């Protein structure tokens, strides 16, 4: 079935630097709709719920979500469906610490991956 | 049988600007009745952080589901196509569908507009939560062919009364039925 | 299965007067519980057009359903009998039916009043909306198997505590589920 | 089919003190969708008798239905395993059942708390009436899968706000359905 | 299927006339249910919902509805359940301009006609 | 199938003695599952739901409930389980006028019993 490389994953880089968030994916014979890649984080304040990062549907990039993370977020690959719906945060900050979440879906197969980012 | 938008869909919804909510929609087929359940998570743009301190005027946004005469969706709908569709396990068969006409509103039970107004039943009304918290009442009022431009038409309209002040608009579940076309 | 009053009946409601309503009433069966959906439009007589100021004393009226041993609506009923059937289409089948045993309110769920008094999980509340105006609530009361001269029984009371002024008694839907005899 | 409690079961439920109350749930499986139908019924003890002049802190209380990987019934769940079964007539089979996934909530729709916080729709609000008095309403908050040590749950939340004086703690009856696990 | 003769039509008659609306109607063998004739009128205010004007139900006549109407509307026909459910509506008011409709139903069958009214 | 000797009964006694409430049961082939004693009385106001006098399940008695029969009330038999769900009534008072319901279960058997009882 549909699965992602490393689904729970601890990354540690340094302030100022550039974090890699893997995501690369594995699709099953079944796996024939239409590809659909969700990316959310988790909220330091843990009283509020998930928040959308960044999307790939339709063939087409969305990225006006998460405000504190625009501009500085970027898929990475030149294919990414071809496997690879990895993503980078550019410019880290102590506040980009917590929990990410790669959703990986191409109907009926679906996937998700968790990322621990420590910032130092 | 069921058709859904899943369980756990990405964004699929556009209201205000592309993409900026997410619609959960099942509809499971009990023969001339559909049960239906409904929730919404906006995501982004004005809908997202109500704050009616700032804005006092925004009280009330509507989602617009639209179908053709074979029950397919249209594109101007504000929901989105490429996972509304017949469940397989917790996502969807592979294969966009053909036909739903037995999922569609009943245009007997719920007539387009005319010369005659339609009759009060052809709506439900749900109060739900927002953030699932007992003093954050919202009203989802879900209409049956309303609308103009389709075959059949289910609208969403979400309104409140209280002045809500930086509360995220994600609500709690509403269950309702509906009369089915076959 | 579906036992209905057809989605768009005629007059076939008697409150006050002969013929004063109508009473859209689906009954689906799902296994043990009955899924149902209700609406009442008033078209005459004292409950068409409400007015507290006028009278301030009209505040709650009643509609009874009463069944004998095989589920066959009684005569002395507020709704009449003429089109409340199984359906065929969105009308009914020709023939009037004979036993709809497994539509009828489970009298161990739902006893008839005894010695004891029936527990308050006999009754459903659901708030409607006259004319579909949210500032216009009213309560829709149903409960099961309150009522004599009958083997089964479903009655709805419609009540309201704000004071209108010229509304007109039409009725949102409203959806319930009840514990089936069989 | 159907998993119940029967309709008129003995104490089934320990709140306050060992077998205090009467929860009862039916669930109907419509597919992805289980429709289910509850009240309670508190017999003795603290909840019983709600007086808010003499005790103005009691406003809340809770009942968890916990299952394990089978969707069977935990013994630390305040509702007891003895009379939740698959139905025969108005009671139960008499085997204890050893499958019932099927009719648990589905973790994909509602999963259990996480480093997120669990959405709003993982709730459904209802309002029921205490001894069936339209002027006594509670809320019945229901929460899918908040629970920890076990697969599955069901979390029933008993509320009110008004000051209550010698109530007795019974309810009208409520409607909701969830998305099932298969 | 159950069908009525011109399921859509224009009237126009004037001022002090009598108006007669046609709802001619043809059974189909399926139709052995019992015969229900319902006649409604769309009110000139287009935010009050349509009104019963006169039944035929349990072969009797039940014409207590639509006040502006009492008295003044009848069925013609003296064998209304051989097929012809028409009205006629007396001494024609400027306020009688509006959208009638006529519904026959003999379960299973079912047809609906609407008339367009114009009085000068 | 499950039933109970005289379903419903009037017994009198008088004021200060002890009155047996007889709860007799005869269990059917099908009767396997768990047997469920519950005994109810319903309160002179009529206003008010029935209450729980006591119970026996899963092989143990339960008698915290009405509190005017508290420690009043006992099972008679020393063999409840083989068919005997009796129960008595110590000190009778003028109060304890009134219909007691003894429901007997072993899933999927089902009966209940209703006894009048009079004090003098
Ligand atoms: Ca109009
Ligand atoms: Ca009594
Ligand atoms: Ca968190």
């Amino acid at each position: 079935s549909l699965s992602i490389t490393t689904p729970e994953e601890m990354i540690e880089k340094a302030k100022g630097e550039t974090a890699y968030l893997p995501c690369k994916f594995t699709l099953s014979p079944e796996d024939q709709g239409p590809l659909d890649i969700e990316w959310l984080i988790s909220p330091a304040d843990n009283q509020k719920v998930d928040q959308v990062i960044i999307l790939y549907s339709g063939d087409k990039i969305y990225d006006d979500y998460y405000p504190d993370l625009k501009g500085r977020v970027h898929f990475t690959s030149n294919d990414l469906k071809s496997g690879d719906a990895s993503i980078n945060v550019t410019n880290l900050q102590l506040s980009d610490i917590g929990t990410y979440q790669c959703k990986v879906k191409k109907a009926p197969g679906v996937a998700n991956k968790k990322i621990h980012l420590v910032v130092l | 049988r069921t058709l859904w938008t899943t369980p756990d869909t990405s964004p699929n919804c556009t209201i205000a600007q592309d993409k900026d909510s997410k619609l959960t929609l099942v509809l499971t087929k009990c023969g001339s009745q559909i049960l239906a359940n409904v929730s919404l998570i906006v995501v982004a743009g004005k809908y997202h952080i109500i704050n009616n301190k700032t804005n006092p005027k925004i009280k009330s946004f509507t989602i617009k589901l639209l179908f053709n005469k074979n029950g397919v969706l249209l594109d101007n709908s504000n929901l989105g196509k490429a996972y509304w569709n017949f469940r397989s396990g917790n996502s969807n068969v592979s294969t966009a569908y053909e036909k739903a006409i037995g999922f569609m509103p009943n245009l007997v039970a719920y007539p387009k507009p005319s010369n005659s107004k339609k009759y009060a039943r052809d709506i439900v009304y749900g109060t739900i939560y927002l953030g699932g918290k007992p003093d954050q009442p919202a009203v989802i009022k879900t209409t049956f062919n309303q609308e103009t431009g389709c075959e059949y038409s289910i609208t969403f309209n979400f309104s409140w009364s209280k002045t809500y002040e930086n509360v995220e608009f994600e609500t709690t579940s509403f269950t309702f039925s509906y009369i089915a076309q076959e």
